[PDB]
C-alpha cells in the first residue's frame, strides 16, 4: 500500500459498482510470512520469501 | 502477574482475528498506479479488473473460453495430404 | 507455492475499502467543494428498438448522454437470403424453405451457438438434425452467399471423426481406462529406455 | 462533533456524539412550516417508520439541525438512521437530499437495530425495536442484521394508544378528540402498565378493587384505572383485542429466531433484547421471558436483556458507533457522493 | 522507535514491604509506519522518560540493553505549514518497531591512532589561541 | 505520580488547511482575516473581501474565484475572528 | 477514470418465486429482504404472522405445483400482499424480474406475461430462467445447477448463459421425500404433534420418557390440510435441526458408533436419534432400498448429474463437470456436500476436471435465484433487455423470442 | 472465427458484477463483526 508500510499479500485491483476501484485480497502461507517480506520489497522466514515470490511486488 | 500477562495475551490475539485492514486510502492509492520490478528488472504495469470497454471496431473475436478446456491453439504447419 | 489464481473470492480473505476517516484532518479539504446535484432522470437507450423511456441516476450537468452502454449492441453478421435466392441457390432434397429460416432464425437469436440452436432446435417440425449438420448446412449457405454477392471450407467429415472418438473416450470403463493408463506408463517407461541406450552409445 | 440524528417515529431524537442522552427530543409532526402543536395542517410523514413524502422530511431536517439545535449541517457529519427495511428509492433520496440541500461534509445511514444492539453491548441476538407506530424483530448475527429473518408487525404506540382510547371512552370517560388523546398518551407513558398471566391477573383485579388507581386530568376531572390498565398492551402478545389477526411480538420473535440460520439459535436465544419506547411498560421484560420460555424449548436458556434505556438505546448507539475512532473510516465523504451520486449509501455499509 | 503512546498500569504496592502505590511495569506504545506495538519495559526506565521530553506524540529511538530514550522529534504528520520550528519534526519510521541495524565501519589502524590520540569532551579544550 | 506521567490525551492531529481561492495547500495564514492562503493573488482578494464584509454588517454576496469543475462554494462564512487591522 | 460503464440500477423488483419459499426484493442488494413461506392461508392471509394465528378455515395451498404456477387467482394475491405490505411500492413504478423453471410452458409462459402486463401495468419486465440466475449468481457462464428445491432435484446445465432445456433431470427426490420419510419414522416410533399452534405451555420431561402438556382451547381446525402443513414445519425443522447426510455406503456398523445427538419437540419430548438420524438422507443419493418404494427405479444425485451431463453434447462437459454449481435448500443439510462431491469423484470419468463451488459456508444457497436475477438487473448492457410495456401493448406480446 | 456479440460483453459485465457482488457480501459482514467487536471491546473498557 502507499499510505502504510505493510505488505497485505496477494491481491488484485479491480473497478466496483460507482467508479470506486477495490483491492482483493487472498490468504495463502499463514498470511504471516507476507507481513514480514516488507524487509524485501522496501530494499527460515528470509529465504522463504525470496522463494515463495520471484520479487513481484507492487512498488507504490 | 503471568496470569494477567496470559490474559492480556489472549486479548490481544482476539483482537487480531477480526480484520487486520479494512480501507485502502483513497487519497493517493485511488489514482496513483502500480509497477513491480521482477529479478531481471523487467517492469510490467498492474493490470486493475475494469468492466467491459466498448468495442470501436469488429475487433476483439469471439474467443469460446469454455472451449479452450481441450484446446490451446491452432499450429500453422498441418498435414498437409487428402 | 506460487501466486494464486481466484475468479470470485478465496475462504477467509477480505478487501479494503476507501478512507473516510480524520475529518478533522480533511475537514477543509472537502468543506471547500460542493457536491454536483445528482438527479433521478429519465434516460432513452437507442438499441432498446422502440419509444420506452427508463430511468437512471445521473447528473444535472448530462441530461443529454443518451447512453454509455448503447454501442454494445454489435449484432452478428448473419446473411439475409430472400426466398428466390433459396430457390436458385440454396435448394436442397432432405432440407426444406422452412427449415432453412428456422435454422437461420435460430442463429440470429442465439448469435452462432450451434449448441444451443441444436438444444432449442424443433425436432418435432423437422426431424432430428446433429450439430455438425446444421454447422456444415449454415457454413454452406454462407459460403454460396458470399460467392454469388460476387469464407474457409467446412467438413462435416472432421466433426464426424471428433465427436465419436471423444464420446467413446469419455465412455471409458474404469478398469479399461486403468488398463490405457497402465500401458501409457509402459509406453513412458520403453521411451524412458529407449533414451538410456541411445546415450549410452 | 459528529451529529447523531435518530429517525424515530412520534418523536424525533437528535444530539451531539459523545453524550449519554440526546439533547433534542421532540414530535416528528410538521405543518404546512411549524413542528409544534396548535391548529394548522400537522401531519405525520413517517408514520409506520417509512418516509412518505420528502417536503416534510426535509423541512423537519432543517428543523431539527437549526433550531433544536444550533449547529451547521455544513460543518458536522450527521449519522442517520433508517428502518431495518428501509426500501432502496427511500434510503438513495435521503443520502441525495442530505448531500445537496444541507450540503453535509460526510454521514452514515446504519440500522436502527444494530444501533440499538451496539447500546446493549451485544454481538448477537434479536432486537425487538417497538417504535411509536411500527414494531420490528431483527436478528444479529456478528453485527450482520440478517435481513431476511426480519419479520415486521404493524402494531406500536399509536395502536395501543387509540385501544386506550377506546376502552376508557366504553368505560365512560371522555377521551374522544386528540385534545384527550394526548391526556391519554400520558396515561399509557406514565399508567398502564404490564401484568404477567392476565388470565389471573384481571380475575384478581375484577374479585379485589386493589389494582383501581386514580388518575387526575388538566381540567380537574378523577377517573380510577384498573384491570384495564394491562389489558391494553396485553394487544402486543394477543392483537385479537386490538382487532387485528397478526401474531404477538413473542410470537413474531421466535418465529424470526426460527427463520435465523442453525448452530446460532442459541446464541440468539442468549441475548434477546427490548428496544423502542413501547417496551417501557414495567413488567413487560419478564412476560416477554416467560412467553418465550413457554414457547422455545425447555432445554434452551432464554435471557430476555432490557436496560432503562429503551426508548433512546438507538441513540445511546448511534453515539457510540459516531465516538468510535475504528467508524470514522466509515463515513460517506462529500467526494466520494460527488463522484458515485446518492448510489455510495449502499456501498459502505454494515 | 515509534510514536510513543505512556502509560502506566497501576499496580499493589510493593509485595515484599507494605501498601500504597507503586508501578511494576511501564508499557509504551511504541507506533511504526508498518503497525503498533506495546513494550511492556522495566519501570526504572521511566526516569529517562521524563528526562527528555517524551510526550504523547513523538519518535523516540530506544537501546534495547542500555535503554536510554533519545526522542528524535516530533512526527511530521502535526508539523502544520504554521508552524515555523526546525529539527523538531521527523517522519515516522519506515519498518517494525524492532529494528537491528547492522552498519560496518572500515578504518585503518592509523585512524583509531589519531582517534585514541587527541581528547574530547569538555577540558577548556574550547580555547583558541593555545 | 502525576507529575512524572502527565497521561494526557493524544496530541490531536490538526486539520489540514486548503487555499480558498486556489483549493491547493495553504502555505501562508492572512492576519487580518486569518484565513490560510497561497499566493499573491488569493491575498489580494481576500483582502479584498474583507473590506467588502467589513464595509456594511455583512457581505451579501460571496467573492468568486477559480471555480473548478463541480460547483464552488466561493467561501464567505470562512469566518476570520480577527478584528480590524490596527 | 470515471467507471462511466460501471453498471446502472433501475428499480427491477426481483421475485424468486419458489415451492417452499417465495422471495423478493429490489435489485442491487446482495440479500433479499422479503422471505416469507409461498403457502397462503386460503379460507387470503400469506404472512410469517398471517400463516400462524387460527381462525375459521385457513386451508393451506401453494398456487406453484411442481415449480410451475397453476392457481393464478393466488399468485396474484401474493404478489399483491407482498408489494403492498413489505415493499409499498407501486406496481407500475418500477420493472420486475421474475423468474422461472427450465420447464416453463409456452401458454403458461404468455399468461404469466399477461398478468404482468395487464393487471399491475409495470413499466418494463423481464422472465429468464432459475437456472441462468444461480449460474449468474456464482458468475458462471457454463455450469451445472444442481437444484434440490422442496419438490424437485435437478441438474439443469447452461451453456454460454442458455440453459440447455434437453439436459434437465427432473428428479422426484426433493424436500418432500425426507419430511415424508420423516414423519413416517416419527408415527413410527412416537406421535406427531402440532407445534405450539395449539400447545398452550410445556413441562420438564425425562429424555425418552412421554410428555405432558395443556391443550388450547381455540378453534379446532377442521382442516388437516392446515394440520399437515404445521406438522410439515416441525419435520421441516427437525430435517434442518440434526438429520445429517451420511458420508459413505451406510453400513450399519459406523452409524450405532457415532456421537448421539438431541432434540426437543414443540411440547418438550427429548428423543435421540443418533442411531438412525442419517438413515432417512440416503434415497437422496442411493434411492434402492427406501422403505417406502422399495421396488422403485429413481436416480440419485450423482446419477442425476451424470445423466445430465451425457444427454447433452460432450463439447459442452468439460465445462459442465468443472463447474458444477449446488443450490437448492436440500444441500444445506450437513455432510451433503461433502457426500456428493465423493459420489460425483468416484462416479465421473477420470481425466476429467471435477470442481465444487464453495458455496456450502452460507445459507445463501437458496437465495441463488435471487442473487443471479439482481446481478443481471444491475448491469447496464442487459438495460436494453427488458420487456417494455410499448413493446406488449404493440401488440406482439412475445416473450418467446424476446425473453 | 467471429466478433464478440452483445451477449458476449453482457455476459463479462454480468461475472463482473457477480465478483463485485461477492466481494461486497463479505466487506460488509467483516465492517459489522469490526464493528460489534469494538463496541462491546469499548463497553468492557469503559466498565473496567
Ligand atoms: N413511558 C413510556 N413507556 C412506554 N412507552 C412509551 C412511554 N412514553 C411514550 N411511549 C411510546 O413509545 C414510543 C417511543 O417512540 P420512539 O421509540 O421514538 O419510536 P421509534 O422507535 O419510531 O423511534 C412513543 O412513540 C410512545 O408511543
Ligand atoms: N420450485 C422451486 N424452485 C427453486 N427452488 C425451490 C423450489 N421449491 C423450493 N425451493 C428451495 O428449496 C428450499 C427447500 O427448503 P428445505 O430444504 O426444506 O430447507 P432446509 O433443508 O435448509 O431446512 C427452499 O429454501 C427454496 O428456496
Amino acid at each position: 500500500l502507499t499510505v502504510p508500510q505493510r505488505c497485505i499479500g496477494f491481491a488484485r485491483r479491480r473497478v466496483g459498482r460507482g467508479g470506486r476501484v477495490l483491492l482483493d485480497r487472498a490468504h495463502s502461507d499463514y498470511d504471516s510470512v507476507f507481513h514480514h517480506l516488507d524487509l524485501e520489497m522496501l530494499s527460515s522466514k528470509d529465504l522463504s520469501q525470496i522463494l515463495v515470490n520471484i520479487k513481484s511486488c507492487r512498488w507504490r | 502477574n503471568l496470569k494477567t500477562l496470559q490474559e492480556r495475551e489472549a486479548r490481544l490475539r482476539l483482537e487480531q482475528e477480526e480484520a487486520e485492514l479494512l480501507t485502502y486510502t483513497r487519497e493517493d492509492a485511488y489514482s496513483m498506479e502500480y509497477v513491480y520490478e521482477d529479478v531481471d528488472g523487467q517492469t510490467e504495469v498492474m493490470p486493475l479488473w475494469t468492466p467491459p470497454t466498448p468495442p470501436q471496431d469488429d475487433s476483439d473475436i469471439y474467443l469460446d473460453s469454455v472451449m479452450c478446456l481441450m484446446y490451446e491453439a491452432t499450429p500453422i504447419p498441418e498435414a498437409k495430404l487428402p | 507455492y506460487a501466486l494464486l489464481y481466484s475468479d470470485k473470492k478465496d475462504a477467509p480473505p477480505l478487501l479494503p475499502s476507501d478512507t473516510g476517516q480524520g475529518y478533522r484532518t480533511v475537514k477543509a479539504k472537502l468543506g471547500s467543494k460542493k457536491v454536483r446535484p445528482w438527479k433521478w432522470m429519465p434516460f432513452t437507450n437507442p438499441a432498446r428498438k422502440d419509444g420506452a423511456m427508463f430511468f437512471h441516476w445521473r447528473r444535472a450537468a448530462e441530461e443529454g448522454k443518451d447512453y454509455p452502454f448503447a454501442r454494445f449492441n454489435k449484432t452478428v453478421q448473419v446473411p439475409v437470403y430472400s426466398e428466390q435466392e433459396y430457390q436458385l441457390y440454396l435448394h436442397d432434397d432432405a432440407w426444406t424453405k422452412a427449415e432453412t429460416d428456422h435454422l437461420f432464425d435460430l442463429s440470429r437469436r442465439f448469435d452462432l451457438r450451434f449448441v444451443v440452436i441444436h438444444d432449442r432446435y424443433d425436432h418435432q417440425q423437422f426431424k432430428k438434425r446433429s450439430v455438425e449438420d446444421l454447422k456444415e448446412r449454415y457454413y454452406h449457405i454462407c459460403a454460396k452467399l458470399a460467392n454469388v454477392r460476387a469464407r474457409r471450407k467446412e467438413q462435416l467429415e472432421r466433426l464426424y471423426n471428433r465427436t465419436p472418438e471423444q464420446v467413446a473416450e469419455e465412455e471409458y470403463l474404469l478398469q479399461e481406462l486403468r488398463k490405457i493408463e497402465a500401458r501409457k506408463k509402459e509406453r513412458e517407461k520403453r521411451s524412458q529406455d529407449l533414451q538410456k541406450l541411445i546415450t549410452a552409445a | 462533533a459528529a451529529l447523531v440524528v435518530d429517525n424515530g417515529s412520534g418523536m424525533c431524537k437528535a444530539g451531539f456524539a459523545g453524550d449519554d442522552a440526546p439533547r433534542a427530543v421532540f414530535p416528528s409532526i410538521v405543518g404546512r412550516a411549524q413542528s409544534k402543536r396548535g391548529i394548522l395542517t400537522l401531519k405525520y410523514p413517517i408514520e409506520h417508520g417509512i418516509v412518505t413524502n420528502w417536503d416534510d422530511m426535509e423541512k423537519i431536517w432543517h428543523h431539527t439541525f437549526y433550531n433544536e439545535l444550533r449547529v451547521a449541517p455544513e460543518e458536522h457529519p450527521v449519522l442517520l438512521t433508517e428502518a431495518p427495511l428501509n426500501p432502496k428509492a427511500n434510503r438513495e433520496k435521503m443520502t441525495q437530499i442530505m448531500f445537496e440541500t444541507f450540503n453535509t461534509p460526510a454521514m452514515y445511514v446504519a440500522i436502527q437495530a444494530v444501533l440499538s444492539l451496539y447500546a446493549s453491548g451485544r454481538t448477537t441476538g434479536i432486537v425487538m425495536d417497538s417504535g411509536d407506530g411500527v414494531t420490528h424483530t431483527v436478528p444479529i448475527y456478528e453485527g450482520y442484521a440478517l435481513p431476511h429473518a426480519i419479520l415486521r408487525l404493524d402494531l406500536a404506540g399509536r395502536d395501543l394508544t387509540d385501544y386506550l382510547m377506546k376502552i376508557l371512552t366504553e368505560r365512560g370517560y371522555s377521551f374522544t378528540t386528540t385534545a384527550e388523546r394526548e391526556i391519554v398518551r400520558d396515561i399509557k407513558e406514565k399508567l398502564c402498565y404490564v401484568a404477567l398471566d392476565f388470565e389471573q391477573e384481571m380475575a384478581t383485579a375484577a374479585s379485589s378493587s386493589s389494582l383501581e388507581k386514580s388518575y387526575e386530568l388538566p381540567d380537574g376531572q378523577v377517573i380510577t384505572i384498573g384491570n384495564e390498565r394491562f389489558r391494553c398492551p396485553e394487544a402486543l402478545f394477543q392483537p385479537s383485542f386490538l382487532g387485528m389477526e397478526s401474531c404477538g411480538i413473542h410470537e413474531t420473535t421466535f418465529n424470526s429466531i426460527m427463520k435465523c440460520d442453525v448452530d446460532i439459535r442459541k446464541d440468539l436465544y442468549a441475548n434477546t433484547v427490548l428496544s423502542g419506547g413501547t417496551t417501557m411498560y414495567p413488567g413487560i421484560a419478564d412476560r416477554m421471558q416467560k412467553e418465550i420460555t413457554a414457547l422455545a424449548p425447555s432445554t434452551m436458556k432464554i435471557k430476555i436483556i432490557a436496560p432503562p434505556e429503551r426508548k433512546y438505546s438507538v441513540w445511546i448507539g448511534g453515539s457510540i458507533l459516531a465516538s468510535l475512532s475504528t467508524f470514522q473510516q466509515m463515513w460517506i465523504s462529500k467526494q466520494e457522493y460527488d463522484e458515485s451520486g446518492p448510489s455510495i449509501v449502499h456501498r459502505k455499509c454494515f | 522507535e515509534g510514536e510513543v503512546t505512556e502509560l502506566t498500569p497501576c499496580e499493589t504496592e510493593n509485595p515484599m514491604g507494605g501498601y500504597g502505590k507503586t508501578i511494576s511495569h511501564v508499557i509504551i506504545g511504541l507506533k511504526t509506519a508498518k503497525g503498533t506495538k506495546q513494550l511492556k519495559l522495566d519501570p526504572s526506565i521511566f526516569e529517562s522518560l521524563q528526562k527528555e521530553r517524551v510526550e504523547a506524540g513523538d519518535v523516540i529511538y530506544i537501546e534495547a540493553n542500555s535503554g536510554a530514550v533519545k526522542r528524535q522529534g516530533r512526527c511530521d504528520t502535526y508539523a502544520t505549514e504554521f508552524d515555523l520550528e526546525a529539527e523538531e519534526y521527523v517522519p515516522l519510521p519506515k519498518g517494525d518497531v524492532h529494528k537491528k541495524k547492522e552498519i560496518i565501519q572500515d578504518v585503518t589502524l592509523h585512524d583509531l591512532d589519531v582517534a585514541n590520540a587527541r581528547p574530547q569532551g569538555g577540558q577548556d579544550i574550547l580555547s583558541m589561541m593555545g | 505520580f502525576e507529575e512524572w506521567f502527565p497521561q494526557g490525551r493524544p496530541p490531536k492531529v490538526p486539520v489540514r488547511e486548503v487555499c480558498p481561492v486556489t483549493h491547493r495547500p495553504a502555505l501562508y495564514r492572512d492576519p487580518v482575516t486569518d484565513i490560510p492562503y497561497a499566493t499573491a493573488r488569493a491575498f489580494k482578494i481576500i483582502r479584498e473581501a474583507y473590506k467588502k464584509y467589513i464595509t456594511a454588517h455583512g457581505l451579501p454576496p460571496t467573492a468568486s474565484a477559480l471555480g473548478p469543475g463541480p460547483p464552488p462554494p466561493e467561501p464567505l462564512p470562512g469566518s476570520g475572528p480577527r478584528a480590524l487591522r490596527q | 477514470s470515471g467507471g462511466v460503464y460501471g453498471g446502472d440500477e433501475v428499480g427491477a423488483l426481483v421475485f424468486d418465486i419458489g415451492s417452499y419459499t417465495v422471495r423478493a426484493g429490489y435489485a442491487g442488494e446482495d440479500c433479499p429482504k422479503v422471505d416469507f413461506p409461498t403457502a397462503i392461508g386460503m379460507v387470503y392471509y400469506i404472512d410469517t404472522n398471517a400463516l400462524r394465528v387460527p381462525r375459521e378455515n385457513m386451508e393451506a395451498i401453494s398456487p406453484l405445483k411442481n415449480g410451475m404456477v397453476e392457481d393464478w387467482d393466488s399468485f396474484q394475491a401474493i404478489l399483491d400482499h407482498t408489494y403492498k405490505m413489505h415493499v409499498k411500492s407501486e406496481a407500475s413504478l418500477h420493472p420486475v424480474l421474475m423468474s422461472e423453471a427450465p420447464w416453463n410452458t409456452r401458454a403458461k409462459r404468455e399468461k404469466l406475461t399477461e398478468l404482468m402486463f395487464e393487471h399491475y401495468n409495470i413499466p418494463a419486465f423481464f422472465l429468464c430462467k432459475t437456472a441462468v440466475l444461480t449460474a449468474f449468481a456464482n458468475g458462471r457462464s457454463t455450469g451445472l445447477i444442481l437444484d434440490s428445491g422442496a419438490t424437485h432435484t435437478t441438474a439443469i446445465p447452461v451453456h454460454d448463459g442458455y440453459v440447455l432445456q434437453q439436459g434437465i433431470v427432473k428428479s422426484p427426490l426433493a424436500g418432500d421425500f425426507i419430511t415424508m420419510q420423516c414423519r413416517e419414522l416419527f408415527q413410527e416410533m412416537n406421535i406427531e404433534l402440532v407445534p405450539p399452534y395449539m400447545i398452550a405451555s410445556k413441562e420438564a420431561v425425562r429424555e425418552g420418557s412421554p410428555a405432558n402438556w395443556k391443550r388450547k382451547e381455540k378453534l379446532p381446525q377442521v382442516t388437516r390440510s392446515w394440520h399437515n402443513y404445521m406438522c410439515n414445519c416441525v419435520i421441516q425443522d427437525f430435517q434442518a435441526s440434526v438429520l445429517q447426510v451420511s458420508d459413505s455406503t451406510y453400513d450399519e456398523q459406523v452409524a450405532a458408533q457415532m456421537p448421539t445427538v438431541h432434540y426437543e419437540f414443540p411440547n418438550g419430548y427429548n428423543c435421540d436419534f443418533g442411531a438412525e438420524r442419517l438413515k432417512i438422507p440416503e434415497g437422496l443419493f442411493d434411492p434402492s432400498n427406501v422403505k417406502g418404494l422399495s421396488g422403485n427405479t429413481m436416480l440419485g444425485v450423482s446419477h442425476v448429474v451424470t445423466t445430465s451431463v451425457g444427454m447433452c453434447d460432450i463439447d459442452i462437459r468439460p465445462g459442465l463437470y468443472g463447474s458444477v454449481i449446488v443450490a437448492g435448500g436440500n444441500t444445506l443439510i450437513q455432510s451433503f456436500t461433502d457426500r456428493l462431491n465423493r459420489e460425483l469423484s468416484q462416479k465421473t470419468p477420470p481425466s476429467m476436471r471435477l470442481k465444487l463451488i464453495a458455496n456450502n459456508t452460507t445459507v445463501e444457497r437458496r437465495f441463488s435465484s435471487w442473487i443471479g436475477g439482481s446481478i443481471l438487473a444491475s448491469l447496464g448492457t442487459f438495460q436494453q433487455m427488458w420487456i417494455s410495456k410499448q413493446e406488449y401493448e404493440e401488440g406482439g406480446k412475445q416473450c418467446v423470442e424476446r425473453k | 472465427p467471429r466478433p464478440k456479440s452483445h451477449w458476449d460483453y453482457l455476459l463479462e459485465e454480468m461475472q463482473w458484477m457477480a465478483t463485485d457482488f461477492a466481494q461486497e457480501r463479505r466487506w460488509k459482514v467483516a465492517a459489522a463483526k469490526k464493528l460489534v467487536r469494538t463496541v462491546v471491546r469499548h463497553h468492557e473498557e469503559k466498565q473496567l
